C-alpha cells in the first residue's frame, strides 16, 4: 500500500539537516517564541475570542436574570 | 464592483495561505477531479506546485510565516490549475450526460 | 408436460426475491405445523401426566 | 537475510501501523488526541479491571462494594477516582477530536468518520450505564430518566423500556444487565478502534493545511512516538491533578446516597459530558421530538461529511468558517452549562436558542458560508 | 436513397432445385468477377468414433486429382483461369469454391462437378495427406484459441457427436483407409444435402442448366449440452485462454437475434483496439483501463439444435478470477437491468454486422449455401432488419434470462490458470442474490 | 444528484422495483414472523390459530 518507497514524484528538491548532537534543541526558545506566540495570539483573538466574550455576556445575563427570578415581587403584596 | 474586488483582496488577505508562499490552486481539496488535474499538469508547474507545498508543510511545522515580502501577491496570483480543472470537470459532465440518456 | 419440481423453480425458486418469500412464508407455516405436530406427540407420550391433563378435575 | 521487524507477520502489523508509518510532517498537538483516545480507553479498562475484582452488582451490595473498594482495599480510591476522572478524560479528548476533525475536514475519510461516530455512540453507552454501577441517587434517578426517554417511542416504547430494564423500572434487573453490557463494551470499542486504524492508514492522516502531504512525510516512530509520549504525559498531569487534589470535582455529591426509589434528589442531571444533549433534549417540549432532536444531535456528524462545500479541506484558510466553528464551540458549551441549570425561565429560552443555533450553524450557515468564501476566491 | 430504400434493392436470392434434389442458388450482382461453391449439410457430427477424421481427410484430397484430371491437372486448370480454389469444413457443414471471372463460370462449375462426384483417391495421395495431416494436427496444438474452442465442444458436447473435433484424433487418422473415405463420400456427398451456390456476374439460368449439365448424374440426433469444466493447467504458456457458454438455440429459432444484439452490448476488446477506456462496452472499458485482458469476444456458435453462447478470453495469470467476474456480471446485467440505449446500440451494431459481411463475391455465396443448409432459406437483409427492429429492452432482458440467468455452462481453461475460479464459484456467479 | 436524474435511471428503476417491492416483502413477512406481530397474524387463516 502507502510505503516510503512509492508515495508522490518529486524532483529537484535540495533538505539540508543537522544531527540532533551537533544542535541546541531550544535554539532562541524565548526571544523567538515570544514574538512568534504574540504573532499567533494576534491573528488567531479575533477569529477564537468573540464567541466566547458573547458566551460570557449570555451566562452572566442569564445567571442575573435567574436571580432576580428567584427574588421576592414587592408588587404582589400591595394588599 | 471596485468594493467586490475590494473585499476579494481583503479575503485573500485574510485567508493566510499567501503568509505560506502558496498560491490559491494550491490548497483546492483533492478530490478525483482535482487529482486528475494535477496528473494532466506539465512537470514545471507540478515541481513548482509541489515544492511550495512542501516549503508551506515545512513552514506550518515550525509555526512560523514567510517574510512579509515574500507573501504571494493577490494581483500576481495565477491560477494555473483552473484551465486544466475546466477541461477535466468538463469531460466528467460529458461522460455522466452520456450516461444519463 | 413439466414436472411439480420444474414448476416450483420456474415460479418461485428461479428469482432469489421470490425464493427469499417462499423461505419466509414456508417458516411461518411450517413452526405452527411443526410446533402442533411435536406438541401433540409430547401430550399423547405423556398422556394424563401433564397438569393440562389433569387440572380439569382441581380447576373450578 | 531480513529484517524481522519488516517481515514477521505481527511484526509487519505493528511496524507498518505505528513505526515505519509516513505521518504528515505538520500535524500539530491536536493530532495527540487520537492516541490520547487510546491510552484513555486501555487505562479505562486496567482501571476498570481492578474494579471488577471488588465491585459486585447487586441492589443490595452495589453501594456496599464501592465503598468498600474506597475504604479498605488498598490503594482502591485512586484506582476508583482514577476511573471516575478517566471517564470525563476520555470525554474531553473525544470532544476535542472531534473538534479536529470537523476544523481540519477530517471528515472526508468517509470510513474513517463513520467508525469514529459508531465509536463515539458506543462510548456514551458505556460511560451511562458505568455511571449506573454506583447505585447511588444520582445513578439511579439519571438512569431513570434516560431510560424513560425511550418510552417515547411509538407503539414499541413501553415494550422495548420495560424489555431493557427487565422489569417495570430500574431494578436489580436492571443494574445487573448495566454491569455486564458496561464490562464487555469497551473491548468492542477496541475492536472499533482497531478497524478505525485499519481505514485511516489507507489513505494517511490529513494535516493542518488540508493539503496533501506525501512530499513531507516522515516516519512515525522517532518523531510522533516521543510526541506522543509527551503528550500523554501532558494528559496523566491533568488526570493526576483531578483525581489526587480535586477527585470530586467534576462529580456530584448527591451520588454518595444510596439509590432511593422513593425519594428523587434536589436535582436530577447526567454527567457533564451529556449535558449538552440533556439540553437540546429539553428544548423540545414533545418527548418524541426531544429524543429526536438528541438523536440527531450526534447523527449530525454522519451528515458533515455531505455538508462540505468549500473548495478547501480545512478552515485554516476559511476566516468566516472559523467563525462559523469558534459560535459552534460557544453554542456547545452554553448547551453544557443550561443542562447543568435548572427549567426556569432564562434557561428554556436560551437553551431553545442554542439548540435551534447549533442546527442552524452545523445544516445552514457553514455550507452558505463556504459558498460565500468560494465565490470570494474565484471558484 | 435511405437505409430502408437501400435494403429493399438488395438483388433476391433466386433458388431452384434438380430432379435429384440439388438446390441451386443465385445472387446476380453484375460484376465482372463471381464466386461459384458447393456446400455439403456434410460434417464431423455425422462422424462417429470410428472414422471422427473421415471429412476432413476427404477434404484435404479433395483437389489431389480426379478421375477425370489426374494429379495436379486440376490445379494447374484453376491456375491457368487466375481462379481460386478454397475449401473448409467446420462441425457442420463443408464447402469447396471457387472464385472467378464470370466468364469462367462453366468451367468452374465443372470443376466443383468433378472435384464432389469424380473424387479419385490415390493410395500414395492418401498416405501423403495422412502424413500431411498428423503434422496439421501437431501444429493446431501451437493455436491456443482452436485447442481452447475445442475443449469447449468436448466438455459442452460429451457423448455427442458434437464433441468431436473436425480433424478427428491421430489414431483415427492413422487408421482411416480409402475405404472409409469412399464410404463416407458416398454416404454424404448426395444430392439432396448438397446446394450449389453462387454470386456475382452469375446468371440463375446460366447456372442452373449447368447444374443440370453436370450434377444430374447424382446419387437421388439432438445433442445434449452438459454443465462441465475442461481444465488444462499448463503454467508454460504465456497467457491463459478461457472460454466460456452456455446452451443456446438453434439455427431456426428466432431468439438468435436478441442474443447477437445481447453479445452486441457485451462487446469485443482487444489490446490493439484503440478505443481504450471510452470503449461503450462497460467490460471492454474494464478491461482497457485495468489491463485485464489482452483480447476478449462474445461468441454465438449455431448448429442445428443447440449451440454454444458465451465468451473467449486471453488474461494473464493474476487476471483470469477478475475478468470472469466482470464477465458473468455483463451477462447478469443483461438478464436483469437491460436499458433501452445500450439495447438499440447493439442494434446498429448488429445490423452493421450484417450488412459488412456481406460485402464480397465470396461472403455473399458462403452465406447463401450456409443459409440454405440451415435455415433452408435465404433470409433478406430486409427480413433481418424487420426481426432487428423488433428487439428492444424487454426483449433482451427476457432472452438473456431465458438463457443466462441461472444456468450452467460449460467452461473450458488452458495454460496458466491456477486462478480460474471453481466451477462451483462460476455456476454461483451465473445467478445474482440481489434480483 | 443530477448525475441520476436521467431517463436511464427512470428505466434503471422501473426494472429493479418488482425486485425492490419482493425484498420488502420478504422483509415484511419475516419481521411479522419473527415478532410475533399477533396484529397481521390474526388475518393469517391457519396461523391465527395461535394465541
Ligand atoms: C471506555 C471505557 C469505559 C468508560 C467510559 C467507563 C465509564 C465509567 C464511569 C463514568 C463510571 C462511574 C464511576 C463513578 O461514578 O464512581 C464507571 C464505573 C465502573 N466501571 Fe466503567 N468505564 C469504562 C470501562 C470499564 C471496564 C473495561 C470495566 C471492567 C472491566 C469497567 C468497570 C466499571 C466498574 C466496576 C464500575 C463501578 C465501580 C465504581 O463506580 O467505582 N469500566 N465506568
Ligand atoms: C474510542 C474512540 C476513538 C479512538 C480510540 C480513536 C483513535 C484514533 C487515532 C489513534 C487516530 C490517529 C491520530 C489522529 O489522527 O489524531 C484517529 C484519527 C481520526 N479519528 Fe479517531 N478515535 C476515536 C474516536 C473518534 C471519533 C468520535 C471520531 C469522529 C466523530 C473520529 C474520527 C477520526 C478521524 C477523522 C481521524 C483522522 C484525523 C486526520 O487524519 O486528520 N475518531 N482516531
Amino acid at each position: 500500500g502507502r510505503e516510503f518507497g512509492h508515495l508522490t514524484r518529486m524532483r529537484h528538491v535540495i533538505t539540508y539537516s543537522l544531527s540532533p548532537f551537533e544542535q541546541r534543541a531550544f535554539p532562541h526558545y524565548f526571544t523567538k517564541g515570544i514574538p512568534n506566540v504574540l504573532r499567533r495570539t494576534r491573528a488567531c483573538i479575533l477569529r477564537v475570542a468573540p464567541p466566547f466574550v458573547v458566551f460570557y455576556l449570555v451566562y452572566t445575563w442569564g445567571t442575573q436574570e435567574f436571580e432576580k427570578s428567584k427574588r421576592k415581587n414587592p408588587a404582589a403584596y400591595e394588599n | 464592483s471596485k468594493w467586490l474586488e475590494g473585499i476579494r483582496k481583503w479575503y485573500y488577505n485574510a485567508a493566510g495561505f499567501n503568509k505560506l508562499g502558496l498560491m490559491r490552486d494550491d490548497t483546492i481539496y483533492e478530490d478525483d477531479d482535482v487529482k486528475e488535474a494535477i496528473r494532466r499538469l506539465p512537470e514545471n508547474l507540478y515541481n513548482d506546485r509541489v515544492f511550495r507545498i512542501k516549503r508551506a508543510l515545512d513552514l506550518t511545522m515550525r509555526q512560523q510565516i514567510l517574510p512579509k515580502e515574500q507573501w504571494t501577491k493577490y494581483e500576481e496570483d495565477k491560477f494555473y490549475l483552473e484551465p486544466y480543472l475546466k477541461e477535466v470537470i468538463r469531460e466528467r459532465k460529458e461522460r455522466e450526460e452520456w450516461a444519463k440518456k | 408436460a413439466p414436472t411439480l419440481t420444474a414448476r416450483l423453480y420456474s415460479l418461485l425458486f428461479r428469482r432469489t426475491s421470490t425464493f427469499a418469500l417462499t423461505i419466509a412464508v414456508g417458516a411461518l407455516f411450517f413452526e405452527r405445523a411443526f410446533d402442533q405436530g411435536a406438541d401433540a406427540i409430547y401430550e399423547h407420550i405423556n398422556q394424563g401426566k401433564l397438569w393440562k391433563h389433569i387440572k380439569h378435575k382441581y380447576e373450578n | 537475510m531480513t529484517n524481522i521487524r519488516k517481515s514477521h507477520p505481527l511484526m509487519k502489523i505493528i511496524n507498518n501501523a505505528f513505526i515505519d508509518l509516513p505521518a504528515p510532517s505538520n500535524i500539530s498537538s491536536w493530532w495527540n488526541f487520537g492516541s490520547l483516545l487510546g491510552i484513555c480507553l486501555i487505562l479505562q479498562i486496567l482501571t476498570g479491571l481492578f474494579l471488577a475484582m471488588h465491585y459486585t452488582s447487586d441492589t443490595t451490595t452495589a453501594f456496599s462494594s464501592v465503598t468498600h473498594i474506597c475504604r479498605d482495599v488498598n490503594y482502591g480510591w485512586v484506582i476508583r477516582y482514577l476511573h471516575a476522572n478517566g471517564a470525563s478524560m476520555f470525554f474531553i479528548c473525544l470532544f476535542i477530536h472531534v473538534g479536529r476533525g470537523l476544523y481540519y475536514g477530517s471528515y472526508m475519510f468517509l470510513e474513517t468518520w463513520n467508525i469514529g461516530v459508531v465509536l463515539l455512540f458506543t462510548v456514551m453507552a458505556t460511560a451511562f450505564m458505568g455511571y449506573v454501577l454506583p447505585w447511588g441517587q444520582m445513578s439511579f434517578w439519571g438512569a431513570t430518566v434516560i431510560t424513560n426517554l425511550l418510552s417515547a417511542i411509538p407503539y414499541i416504547g413501553t415494550d422495548l423500556v420495560e424489555w431493557i430494564w427487565g422489569g417495570f423500572s430500574v431494578d436489580k434487573a436492571t443494574l445487573t444487565r448495566f454491569f455486564a453490557f458496561h464490562f464487555i463494551l469497551p473491548f468492542i470499542i477496541t475492536a472499533l478502534a482497531a478497524v478505525h486504524l485499519l481505514f485511516l492508514h489507507e489513505t494517511g492522516s490529513n494535516n493542518p493545511t488540508g493539503i496533501s502531504s506525501d512530499m513531507d512525510k516522515i516516519p512515525f516512530h522517532p518523531y510522533y512516538t516521543i510526541k506522543d509520549i509527551l503528550g500523554a504525559l501532558f494528559m496523566m498531569l491533568i488526570l493526576l491533578i483531578l483525581v489526587l487534589f480535586s477527585p470530586d470535582l467534576l462529580g456530584d455529591p448527591d451520588n454518595y446516597t444510596p439509590a432511593n426509589p422513593l425519594n428523587t434528589p434536589p436535582h436530577i442531571k447526567p454527567e457533564w459530558y451529556f449535558l449538552f444533549a440533556y439540553a437540546i433534549l429539553r428544548s423540545i417540549p414533545n418527548k418524541l421530538g426531544g429524543v429526536l432532536a438528541l438523536v440527531a444531535s450526534i447523527l449530525i456528524l454522519i451528515l458533515m461529511p455531505m455538508l462540505h462545500t468549500s473548495k478547501q479541506r480545512s478552515m485554516m484558510f476559511r476566516p468566516l468558517s472559523q467563525c462559523l466553528f469558534w459560535m459552534l464551540v460557544a453554542d456547545l458549551i452554553t448547551l453544557t452549562w443550561i443542562g447543568g441549570q435548572p427549567v426556569e425561565h432564562p434557561f428554556i429560552i436560551i437553551g431553545q436558542l442554542a439548540s435551534i443555533l447549533y442546527f442552524l450553524i452545523i445544516l445552514v450557515l457553514m455550507p452558505i458560508t463556504s459558498i460565500i468564501e468560494n465565490n470570494l476566491l474565484k471558484w | 436513397a435511405t437505409y430502408a430504400q437501400a435494403l429493399q434493392s438488395v438483388p433476391e436470392t433466386q433458388v431452384s432445385q434438380l430432379d435429384n434434389g440439388l438446390r441451386v442458388a443465385s445472387e446476380q450482382s453484375s460484376q465482372p468477377t463471381c464466386t461459384v461453391g458447393v456446400w455439403i449439410d456434410a460434417g464431423s457430427r455425422y462422424e462417429n468414433e470410428k472414422n471422427n477424421g473421415a471429412g476432413y481427410f476427404v477434404e484435404h484430397l479433395a483437389f489431389k486429382g480426379t478421375k477425370n484430371r489426374p494429379g495436379s491437372a486440376l490445379e494447374k486448370e484453376v491456375e491457368s483461369m487466375g481462379a481460386h480454389l478454397n475449401a473448409y469444413s467446420t462441425r457442420e457443414h463443408t464447402a469447396y469454391y471457387i472464385k472467378a471471372l464470370s466468364k469462367d463460370l462453366p468451367k468452374a462449375v465443372e470443376l466443383l462437378a468433378d472435384i464432389v462426384q469424380n473424387c479419385s483417391l490415390e493410395d500414395s495421395q492418401i498416405e501423403k495427406e495422412r502424413d500431411v495431416i498428423l503434422q496439421e494436427l501437431q501444429e493446431n496444438d501451437s493455436s491456443m484459441r482452436d485447442v481452447v474452442f475445442d475443449y469447449l465442444h468436448a466438455t459442452a458436447f460429451q457423448g455427442t457427436p458434437l464433441a468431436q473435433s473436425v480433424e478427428g484424433p491421430s489414431e483415427n487418422v492413422r487408421k482411416l483407409s480409402r475405404a472409409d473415405l469412399t464410404e463416407y463420400v458416398s454416404q454424404h456427398y448426395k444430392a439432396p444435402r448438397m446446394v450449389l451456390a453462387a454470386a456475382g456476374g452469375v446468371e440463375h439460368r446460366q447456372l442452373l442448366d449447368l447444374a443440370q449439365k453436370h450434377f444430374s448424374s447424382l446419387s437421388g440426433t439432438p445433442c445434449r449440452f452438459t454443465g462441465s469444466e475442461i481444465r488444462h493447467r499448463d503454467d508454460a504458456l504465456p497467457l491463459a485462454h478461457v472460454a466460456i457458454a452456455v446452451e443456446g438455440p438453434g439455427w431456426a429459432n428466432p431468439d438468435n437475434v436478441p442474443l447477437q444484439v445481447a453479445n452486441a452490448i457485451i462487446g469485443h476488446y482487444d489490446s490493439t483496439y484503440g478505443g481504450g477506456t471510452h470503449m461503450s462496452s462497460t467490460l471492454a472499458s474494464v478491461a482497457a483501463t485495468r489491463k485485464l485482458c489482452q483480447s476478449f469476444q462474445t461468441f454465438n456458435i449455431c448448429y442445428a439444435e443447440t449451440g454454444l453462447l458465451g465468451a473467449h478470453f486471453v488474461c494473464d495469470n493474476m487476471s483470469i478470477d477478475d475478468m470472469m467476474f466482470f464477465l458473468q456480471g455483463q451477462w447478469m446485467r443483461l438478464c436483469t437491468s437491460a436499458t433501452e440505449s445500450e439495447v438499440v446500440r447493439g442494434k446498429n451494431i448488429l445490423r452493421n454486422a450484417l450488412v459488412s459481411h456481406l460485402d464480397g463475391t465470396t461472403p455473399v455465396c458462403e452465406d447463401i449455401g450456409r443459409s440454405l443448409l440451415t435455415y433452408g432459406r435465404r433470409i433478406p437483409l430486409a427480413e433481418w432488419e424487420s426481426r432487428i427492429a423488433e428487439v428492444d429492452a424487454s426483449v433482451v432482458r427476457e432472452v438473456c434470462s431465458k438463457y443466462f440467468y441461472d444456468q450452467c455452462p460449460a467452461v473450458a481453461g488452458l495454460g496458466p490458470i491456477e486462478q480460474l475460479p471453481d466451477y462451483n464459484r462460476i455456476r454461483s456467479g451465473m445467478f445474482w442474490l440481489r434480483f | 444528484l443530477s448525475r441520476f436524474l436521467g431517463p436511464r435511471y427512470r428505466e434503471l428503476a422501473r426494472n429493479w422495483i418488482p425486485t425492490a417491492s419482493m425484498w420488502g416483502a420478504v422483509g415484511a413477512v419475516g419481521l411479522v414472523w419473527a415478532t410475533d406481530w399477533r396484529l397481521i397474524l390474526d388475518w393469517v387463516p391457519y396461523i391465527n390459530g395461535k394465541f
